[PDB]
């Protein structure tokens, strides 16, 4: 019986390098400890379907790269929302097939306009749909 | 047992018509989801959730809809009219009791059905099972 | 039922109170009765790892907050002038019996949304415990 899922933000408080593994250092939830919230990376224990998503807080134009991979990271998708001058709650989500040893995460981009605080939360969760 | 769950993006979609036709699979396990026709299938009974994250520069305004008996089934409407010229991510979502046969997709108000095409980002349909009937 | 799942929407014209919980009138599915309408709140029956996700319709502006058993838990807030945005935000919650789940608004609460955009709460048991 394998019941894995997590949920972490992002409180931080410091700006988003360009291709910067996106850090969420808060665990709300964190079932099977598969994901790190020092690197902000989801790493396969448990082969299978997994669905992954997030809301992102922001005050400016924000994307962010969805990644997947081994000890090579390739990127699922982009996912680009914009604001000027106003506040924003963007989204995305996606349904991965894992194999063991794979990890997800987001990565920043040029437009990292990104809050992560009380009030104004970031977060990123995962969990497991179907064991492989 | 059943491991319904799909994904799917938009990159070279077929235009035409209100249908919103994702047509690049990431993921589909089982093969609910027609790339062709941006329709998910249901084969499992049960309950699923549907969820869509799409890309607009003006205005949209988007709803999933499903079919049970060839009986359309309209419903919730999601929209963003900034209407600025910039990106702005439209999202929905909700649970759907489902039986064989039904069909699920998302579908673009004719007036208001702006969505980018390009690869500078990306819009995605969503779909897995929660539990069977 | 050994499961829990929930799709709600609002469906009134007047926004909410400021500061107050958000009431979800209307039920799309919700088979145990575990969302109550009557008080907008979600009450845990089947203890369990649960997945609350919500698109709530806006034209101006709008944070949502969701509470765990008194506790905020996330905020996401969405300005707007004027035309439509959806504002939406979600958690993974390992929920006991008994604990309640729901959302509300501070003093920014609009969910007046355009005639065609609307908002949902949804919730569900994905891993029994
Ligand atoms: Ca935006």
């Amino acid at each position: 019986t394998q019941k894995i899922a997590f949920s972490a933000t992002r409180t931080i408080n410091v700006p988003l390098r360009r291709d910067q593994t996106i850090r969420f250092d808060h665990v709300i939830t964190n079932m099977n400890n598969n994901y790190e919230p020092r690197s902000g990376k989801f790493t396969c224990k448990v082969p299978g379907l997994y669905y992954f998503t997030y809301h992102a807080s922001s005050r400016g134009n924000l994307c962010v790269n969805l990644m997947r991979g081994r000890e090579r990271a390739q990127k699922v998708v982009t996912f680009c929302d914009y604001a000027y001058n106003t506040f924003q709650v963007t989204t995305g989500g996606m349904v991965l097939k894992l194999e063991q040893g794979e990890n997800v995460f987001l990565q920043a981009t040029d437009k990292n306009s990104l809050l992560g605080m009380e009030g104004a939360n970031s977060i990123f969760s995962g969990f497991l749909l179907f064991p492989d | 047992q059943p491991r319904p769950a799909f994904s799917a993006i938009r990159r070279n979609p077929p235009m035409g018509g209100n249908v919103v036709i994702f047509d690049t699979v990431i993921t589909n396990q089982e093969e609910p989801y027609q790339n062709h026709s941006g329709r998910f299938v249901c084969t499992v009974p049960g309950y699923y959730y549907f969820t869509f994250q799409v890309l607009s520069q003006w205005e949209i305004c988007l709803s999933i809809v499903s079919s049970s008996r060839g009986q359309v089934r309209r419903s919730l409407g999601f929209c963003d009219t900034t209407n600025k010229g910039l990106f702005q991510v439209v999202s929905g979502g909700m649970v759907l009791q489902l039986q064989q046969g039904d069909q699920v997709w998302v579908e673009k108000d004719p007036k208001k059905g702006h969505i980018y095409q390009g690869s500078e980002a990306d819009s995605v349909f969503s779909g897995f099972l929660i539990f069977p009937s | 039922k050994f499961q829990s799942v929930f799709t709600v929407t609002r469906q009134t014209h007047q926004p909410p109170a400021p500061n107050s919980l958000i009431r979800f009138n209307a039920v799309l599915t919700n088979p145990q009765g575990d969302y109550d309408t009557s008080t907008g709140k979600f009450t845990c029956k089947v203890p369990g790892l649960y997945y609350f996700v919500y698109h709530a319709s806006h034209t101006a502006n709008l944070c949502v907050l969701l509470y765990r058993s008194g506790v905020k838990v996330v905020t996401f807030c969405g300005h707007t002038s004027k035309t439509n945005q959806v504002n939406s935000g979600g958690v993974l919650l390992r929920l006991q019996v008994g604990e309640e789940v729901w959302l509300a608004v501070n003093d920014y609460y609009d969910m007046v949304g355009i005639q065609g955009s609307d908002s949902v709460f949804s919730g569900f048991l994905l891993f029994p415990d």
